[PDB]
């Protein structure tokens, strides 16, 4: 039936047909099957995925970083990407990925500052999620300390 | 500030009550009207610190004029509210209350009283006393009483003895006991008796006593008397926008157990009766119960939306806890997401929007455009980045360039889910990607996201660019292949380009260089398949470095001819004269990669990307509805099947053939109709191409779109094919069957609603099945990777004594892996030699380079030993020469690198992918018999007696081909070292009898058959040739069950024929179901018988778990002579008596049957029982490079059965992590049977055995672990606490009170130090150097 | 060099040393403001270290004593 | 106006959209007709025949 | 949806992995523009201060 109609209208019966490069302008070797096809527009825009976050707003308890774009907030590095890099080896990246980025109150702060005076330069510190943890560890009724040098 | 260890140990009420800033005594929490909190409540200002940095509750002083003055109105002192995070609070517990993780958990403080907890949960509930002590000798310390009994103590006894309810019972037993005087008396008594019952938990008292004794911790400490609160913030009561509050569950615990405790301290001084405050006491005890831990003792406490309140346990502990939640895995700052398109792009370079650039780089910008002096202030600068004038990004393309920039996929597999590209700017809003690195990303362009990440500092940066960038990452970390190979377009172009027709155009010209052949096929004077002469300059490099030109005239392609401009300067041209599909181009680029080097390689990956983009392009290619063609045989065929399917029906209705044999009929008559569709479709797709060049007609390859990708292996498959032309084979429904119409028809020709129905079960039952056990998946991954942290390079050499044995796979059937790739990569142990004797290559190392494995092939060797990563010395760590060359870049790997990590992400990755009588040589060779014990049947013939034995095939050469399995009792036609061509059947034995064979030659008489009690007559009904028959337990009388029925064999005047050349008597023993073939009078000859006895991603993640089979074959650590015991008291008893040696008793099944007989010897490590072979035995008979074998060969099998290929390093790697406990067998410096890691057994032994000492150090054992049990089992407390069971762990170091040196990776991860590889490494050895000197 | 690390490694000997002597070189590059000794044709701090340990100026050994001449000639400027 | 992969048929199996777009294709070409025999407007009787 | 020509070849790769290769044309006649709808709330309350 498809080969009736197509005859009817006057068209290949093979359904392809010879076009020509729009930028060069020759034949192509071999007939191209072109037809109209209906075509849906998902939901799935690309504005409504569009993100990205320098600074913005923090977690109460824990001093992360918040999740969603409708919050502002920043991308999640799982575990598995930690995995990633200390197979690489890149230590330094993860440092500044554990400590600078999302956990360390007195840390981003200083290299915000030294960013703007032009200086990429690395101050550690303890992430709060460890200070948190201690605390809680420490009021469950277990002793938990650092053994200073 | 800088620290080295974590401490870990109980919490009495002293320095509990030290870190608490006050005591709160009220409920209350804040205000209502206003809404500051209350005094001593829980967020009073004092306790925890001002709600307003630097200003008190009235505000008397403020304003930094006083620093931290307490303001005398209120109390709280004037200070940061950051302080309001670590200040601590304490409760006074009117009544002693009992921890619940030491008493729930198993139970830690039944061990210590000794007592069991039901009797400890009986006296906490108010139920039974306790006696503490008693002063006669009716009554008896940690003696459980009853209300009744209790008061005829009282009346009998009354101040005499002590008893008490309640929680306080317990703290009085722990205070009266004194742990030295069960630390003397219960190692004194030990030894005395060795009731292996009782030894293990006498054994864990002992060393319970001992954590206790040295790790300072009273006991008392167990019971809470006061009881901490945790800082308000972390339990936070803030303000919602709508005028609400929002808080934890902890402020609703908190209140419920200080409200009970002041309502119990309140009865107190009421003198109230004592079963009401017996009462509270029970409910604060349950109380205090939920706030640690909610849903362990008794019934979850609710809060008013009925699901149950959260612990201060519920939220460190599981997938949602801080460990796992915000310590290992932690939201970033400094990123973005969007979606993903294609790019044109180099393979160093992405497609970044520049929208999004502006924001992620926001302080670079303000940093660059102060400056440059162009806004005053950084706000001016906000401003002008919030209007957007040209000068932001004036500023912004040189900010980003070279600025790597990382690219994430979730989710990260493997290593290769993170790489470094160099930005671009695009305007637009998705991420352009190379398509060259989509393949190492498993990445489409059909909405999939991509996470962005900018490194921040120069070392970030640089780490990025030296390690991370795409172009570093050329050969996948688990193998040396690429894993820039082009995917699917590229491959196309190529193939359609690197072709040839009969009569194209242009045909047969001779042109002087690829030049002009371009120029031919632009100007369409000539086709791009054509047959032609091309004048090609190769290049190479014979010479020591240096590259030598040589000019022919070869006959070719103006295609290939084309390709050749591409190539760089180092290949052959007989590298492009083919046809050029997906496996050619990948082996031509690796090729390009171990000729030229790094550079060329890259280069040359683009330009073959570009050259096949752009000639696809040209080419034009579609799919049409005429390109699937339709057989003229399909019909046919269907009708000759259908033809007997209606006549085995009709035999099925005569009844003459049962369900069974018509089922298989018709399946097989089915498959063979499917199998001939087949073959006719590919015949009509594959040489379709009928042509005529100045001739008659010539058959070529055809051009057909569908055939053009699915033989580059583009797209497709040939197995996709069938289904598209041809009939939809077979499917099955649910419950496995498969289903006995086919689905004759295809998709071409469209489907019945019933054939639609029917794949649809198959299509749910794959798509479930994926959607299903990639969760399984990524657990085994997780569970892997963790037992693999500590794996990091130390040393370059330990300088160990010999390795492991290396051998091809020829067993089973065909050579799958030859000793080429098993061994390539690796290092040698010893002076392995040539064939001919004398002649070494190695001085006991070196790397096994591709020259090696040549020379090595060249050669007859057939068995190189390899040092492995198993038998390293070096301890906490391996060294480089035990592991071998890296993968992802062929040289010896470096010190600092972590190996674990990749070795687990290795072997995770591909988890997705797996989810799910007679003998005939085949080639010509040497039949060898390997450890056989050769007899000569009646025949002539060579026969076997022995299960030890296996059949080889060995070529000319000397090296063995064909391995084989012949089993005990069977017959072969052909002797040893024969030289025979395949295709001849050798050995024959029947798949059901078991023949009993006698090696010797004599008469046989019936020797110690009675009948009636061991035997019973049975004649043959139709022979007539029959003996007395043995049947097993179950079917012979019990009277003569004492004895096993033995026939020996005799002679004329009636003497044992022993063994020829030794003394040891000769007879045969007959267990059941054996029936004696001949008759009495009757002999028999050497080799004859007397007596005919007739007969997935789990699959692989149990191996790791070291599950023991169901069935296991149970073996021998001992040799000598096997015999049999007890019989028939539940299962049979087995005696080994070994020539000198002790005897050994053990339990074995009667029902299964085994390999030897009485009168058999048995050596150490041999089969006596069949079936799956455990682990732990493999270790305990046989050493550690069996198991490892074991393990290796089996996991390697699985992932050969689905084509996946991974370097044996990376098993045998986490193999040696899980042999890391010992057990000690002798004394000297430990316990007597305690388990130990096996490094710390050596560093022990290093000093006993050298000159510090003779000899005191204790022997060990090697003992295996799963691997879940492996990671739990560390020296460091805070790896295992973040994995899995976290509060046995937690509670298990809080009773050892130990330590953790932050060895680990995991370790330094969560307290956010460098992790010790790569870099870290360099730092943390620089660490080390300083602590040693102090 | 640019794109590609090859060459360093043989004058560094290893490849988790070359990061940390090219972030040391460009430490007081960028900050310390010395001029760097391989030329500069546009290109940025973290990257000249690279194109300069290419053609291997520097090394580890003699990293070590140009910042103690200077040192030891300032204390004699002090006393 | 749009282009797309033919190597996405085979292995995906999608079959059902090659004949939609030979449908299309045929669909379109009658309406071409009907389109260019209107702009001309020869007949209704001729419109209404074919 | 809507229904257009589309054509079976690859082009330059750029319909590499299941991407779509589109047309200006089809912009410029608004064959997929599509119109949201957004709702914002803004809510005074009487604060303490």
């Amino acid at each position: 039936e498809i080969k009736e109609l197509l005859k009817l209208g006057d068209l290949p019966t093979s359904g392809q047909i010879r076009l020509y490069d729009g930028r060069t302008g020759e034949q192509f070797e071999r007939p191209v099957t072109v037809g109209y096809m209906y075509m849906l527009k998902l939901n799935h825009l690309v504005d409504d995925k569009m993100h990205a976050r320098s600074t913005g707003s923090y977690s109460l308890v824990t001093q992360q970083p918040l999740g969603g774009k409708a919050q502002f907030g920043g991308q999640r590095f799982g575990e598995m990407e930690v995995w990633a890099l200390e197979a690489y080896g890149a230590a330094y990246t993860l440092q500044e990925m554990l400590t600078v980025k999302s956990d360390d109150v007195n840390g981003r702060t200083k290299m915000y500052k030294n960013i703007v005076d032009g200086n990429h330069q690395m101050e550690p510190g303890m992430p709060e999620s460890f200070n948190v943890l201690l605390k809680e560890i420490r009021s469950l009724g277990i002793n938990i300390e650092l053994e200073d040098e | 500030e800088e620290f080295d260890a974590i401490k870990i140990a109980l919490a009495s009420p002293d320095m509990i009550r030290s870190w608490s800033f006050g005591e709160v005594k009220k409920p209350e929490t804040i205000n209502y009207r206003t809404f500051k909190p209350e005094r001593d409540g829980l967020f009073c200002a004092r306790i925890f610190g001002p709600v307003k940095d630097y200003e008190c509750l009235c505000g008397k002083y403020k304003r930094l004029k006083h620093r931290g003055v307490i303001c005398e109105k209120c109390g709280v002192e004037v200070t940061q509210t950051k302080v309001r995070r670590e200040r601590m609070g304490h409760i006074e517990l009117a009544s002693p209350t009992a921890h619940i993780w030491f008493l729930k958990s198993l139970s830690r403080i039944g061990l210590l009283l000794d007592m069991p907890l039901r009797d400890i949960e009986r006296v906490l509930y108010f139920e039974s006393y306790v006696v503490i002590e008693g002063g006669m000798t009716n009554l008896e310390r940690q003696q459980i009483l009853t209300e009744e009994q209790y008061l005829d103590a009282l009346e009998e006894f009354g101040d005499e003895f002590d008893a008490k309810m309640g929680a306080e019972a317990i703290q009085a037993l722990l205070k009266s006991m004194d742990l030295e005087q069960e630390c003397e008396q219960l190692r004194e008594e030990l030894n005395e008796t060795n009731s292996e019952t009782k030894r293990k938990k006498l054994t864990k008292r002992i060393k319970l006593l001992e954590a206790f004794v040295q790790s300072g911790n009273k006991p008392e400490w167990m019971i809470l008397t006061v009881l901490p609160v945790l800082p308000p913030d972390l339990r936070p009561l803030v303000p919602l926008d709508g005028g609400r509050f929002a808080t934890s569950d902890l402020n609703d615990l908190y209140r419920r157990v200080i409200n009970r405790n002041n309502r119990l301290k309140r009865l107190l001084d009421l003198a109230a009766p004592d079963i009401i405050v017996r009462n509270e006491k029970r409910m604060l005890q349950e109380a205090v119960d939920a706030l640690l831990d909610n849903g362990r003792r008794g019934r979850a406490i609710t809060g008013s939306n009925k699901r149950p309140l959260k612990s201060l346990a519920d939220m460190i502990k599981g997938k949602q806890g801080r460990f796992r939640q915000n310590l290992l895995g932690k939201r970033v700052d400094y990123s973005g997401r969007s979606v993903i398109t294609v790019g044109y792009l180099r393979l160093h370079q992405c497609g970044l929007p520049k929208k999004m650039a502006l924001e992620l780089f926001k302080p670079f910008i303000y940093g660059k455009l102060e400056l440059r002096g162009l806004a005053t202030t950084i706000k001016a600068a906000k401003k002008m980045v919030e209007r957007e004038e040209a000068v932001v990004w004036d500023i912004l393309d040189e900010v980003i360039r070279e600025h790597p920039v990382l690219l994430n996929r979730a989710p990260t597999l493997h290593r290769l889910g993170i790489q470094a590209f160099e930005p671009v700017l695009i305007e637009g809003k998705a991420i352009q990607l190379h398509p060259l690195v989509c393949a190492a990303y498993n990445a489409d362009f059909d909405g999939d996201q991509m996470a962005v990440h900018v490194p921040l500092t120069l070392e970030a940066q640089l780490e990025a660019r030296a390690l991370m960038m795409s172009t570093n990452n050329i050969l996948s970390p688990a193998n040396g292949e690429p894993i820039i190979v082009p995917s699917q377009d590229v491959v196309l172009g190529l193939y359609y380009m690197t072709r040839d027709c009969v009569n194209a155009k242009g045909e047969g010209m001779v042109l002087t260089g690829p030049k002009e052949a371009e120029r031919l096929y632009r100007s369409g004077l000539a086709s791009l398949h054509a047959r032609v002469k091309v004048r090609i300059t190769e290049y190479e490099k014979d010479a020591n470095g240096e590259l030598v030109a040589k000019t022919s005239l070869k006959d070719t392609t103006v295609g290939r001819a084309i390709l050749w401009m591409i190539v760089p300067k180092g290949l052959p041209y007989s590298i492009v004269n083919q046809a050029l599909g997906k496996k050619a181009i990948s082996k031509m680029l690796n090729t390009c990669y171990r000729i030229l080097g790094l550079k060329p390689t890259v280069i040359f990956a683009d330009q073959i990307m570009y050259t096949g983009f752009a000639y696809a392009a040209r080419s034009g290619a579609s799919v049409g509805i005429d390109d699937m063609v339709i057989p003229e045989k399909k019909h046919e065929i269907i009708s000759e099947a259908e033809a007997e399917v209606a006549e085995i029906q009709e035999q099925f209705q005569s009844g003459l053939v049962t369900a069974g044999e018509r089922y298989n009929k018709v399946i097989d008559i089915w498959a063979a109709a499917n199998d001939r569709v087949s073959k006719a479709m590919m015949d009509n797709l594959q040489t379709e191409t009928v042509i005529n060049r100045d001739g008659q007609e010539e058959k070529q390859v055809s051009f057909n779109s569908i055939y053009m990708m699915a033989d580059s292996g583009a797209r497709g498959s040939a197995a996709q094919i069938r289904q598209l032309a041809g009939m939809r084979g077979l499917m099955a429904k649910p419950d496995g069957s498969i289903i006995e119409t086919p689905i004759t028809a295809n998709f071409r020709e469209g489907l019945n609603v019933l054939q639609y129905f029917i794949s649809t079960h198959g299509a749910r039952k794959g798509l479930a099945d994926t959607a299903l056990k990639t969760a399984n998946s990524g657990y085994l991954t997780r569970r892997l990777v963790d037992v693999a942290q500590d794996l990091v390079v130390t040393e370059d050499d330990c300088g160990t004594h010999e390795g492991i044995m290396m051998t091809p796979v020829i067993e089973g059937g065909d050579v799958k892996e030859p000793l080429r790739d098993r061994v390539l990569g690796r290092v040698t142990a010893e002076d392995v030699l040539k064939p001919g004797t004398a002649d070494i290559l190695v001085p006991r190392n070196t790397l096994l380079h591709e020259q090696w494995c040549d020379l090595l092939e060249e050669n007859s060797v057939d068995a190189v030993k390899v040092r492995s990563v198993v038998s390293c010395d070096t301890d906490f760590g391996v060294c480089a020469h035990c592991y071998g060359r890296d993968l992802a870049r062929g040289h010896i790997i470096n010190k600092g690198e972590a190996i674990g990590v990749i070795a687990a992400q290795s072997i995770g990755e591909p988890g997705t992918q797996l989810t799910m009588s007679s003998i005939q040589v085949k080639n010509k060779g040497s039949i060898k018999l390997s450890n056989v014990k050769s007899v000569v049947n009646s025949s002539g013939k060579l026969v076997i007696t022995s299960r030890n034995t296996e059949l080889k095939l060995i070529d000319e050469f000397g090296r063995t081909k064909e391995s084989y399995k012949v089993p005990y009792g069977a017959v072969l036609a052909k002797g040893d070292g024969e030289q025979v061509a395949g295709g001849e059947t050798v050995a024959n034995w029947d798949p059901h009898t078991m023949p009993v064979i006698t090696e010797v030659s004599g008469f046989v008489r019936f020797t110690d058959m009675i009948d009636g009690q061991t035997i019973t007559r049975q004649t043959d009904e139709l022979t007539g040739l029959s003996s007395l028959v043995v049947l097993d337990s179950a079917e012979r009388t019990a009277g003569g069950k004492d004895l096993r029925p033995a026939l020996k064999i005799v002679d004329a005047q009636g003497n044992d024929v022993l063994i020829p050349g030794t003394d040891m008597p000769a007879q045969y023993f007959l267990p059941g179901k054996a029936i004696v073939q001949l008759e009495d009078g009757v002999q028999i000859s050497s080799g004859d018988t007397l007596a005919r006895i007739p007969q997935g991603l789990p699959r692989v993640a149990d191996l790791f778990e070291a599950r023991r089979p169901k069935e296991p074959a149970i073996l021998a650590e001992i040799s000598g002579i096997v015999s049999f015991g007890k019989e028939t008291k539940g299962k049979r008893r087995l005696v080994i008596t070994p020539v000198d040696g002790s005897p050994y008793e053990e339990m074995i099944p009667k029902w299964r049957q085994l390999n030897v007989f009485e009168g058999e010897r048995v050596e150490r490590g041999d089969v006596i029982s069949d079936g799956p072979e455990a682990p732990h035995d493999i270790l305990r008979l046989r050493g550690v490079h069996a198991v490892t074998r074991y393990i290796v060969n089996e996991v390697q099998d699985v992932y050969r059965l689905q084509g996946v290929k991974i370097n044996d390093k990376h098993i045998e790697v986490i193999v040696r992590q899980m042999l890391r406990k010992a057990t000690i067998v002798n004394a000297g410096s430990s316990d007597f049977l305690e388990g130990e890691q096996v490094e710390y057994s050596r560093v022990k032994i290093a000093n006993r055995e050298l000159e510090a000492n003779g000899k005191v150090g204790a022997t060990y054992s090697r003992d295996l672990l799963g691997i879940t049990k492996a990671s739990l089992a560390t020296e460091s407390f805070i790896s295992a606490a973040s994995f899995q069971e976290t509060t046995r762990v937690l509670t298990e170091a809080a009773v050892a009170g130990k330590r953790d040196e932050l060895r680990g990776l995991k370790e330094n991860v969560i307290v956010g130090r460098l992790i010790p590889a790569g870099t870290g490494y360099a730092y943390h050895q620089d660490r080390m150097r300083r602590r040693a000197a102090g | 060099a640019r794109v590609t690390v090859q060459d360093a490694v043989e004058k560094i000997g290893n490849r988790f040393d070359l990061v940390l002597v090219a972030a040391r070189r460009a430490r007081q590059m960028q900050v310390g403001g010395k001029d760097p000794l391989v030329p500069e044709e546009n290109d940025k701090t973290t990257v000249i270290a690279l194109r300069e340990i290419e053609e291997g100026l520097i090394n580890n050994q003699i990293l070590d004593v140009r910042e103690r001449q200077e040192q030891q000639e300032q204390e004699a400027a002090e006393l | 106006d749009i282009v797309l992969n033919p190597l996405g048929v085979p292995s995906r199996m999608n079959i059902g959209q090659i004949l939609e777009t030979h449908l299309g294709m045929a669909a379109k070409g009658i309406g071409d007709k009907i389109n260019a025999m209107l702009k001309q407007q020869q007949e209704v009787a001729k419109l209404r025949e074919f | 949806g809507q229904n257009m020509r589309v054509a079976f070849m690859p082009w330059n790769g750029y319909n590499f992995e299941d991407s779509i290769l589109v047309s200006e044309r089809v912009v410029q006649e608004d064959r997929f523009t599509t119109i949201h709808i957004q709702e914002l709330a803004c809510v005074s309350r009487d604060t303490k201060l």
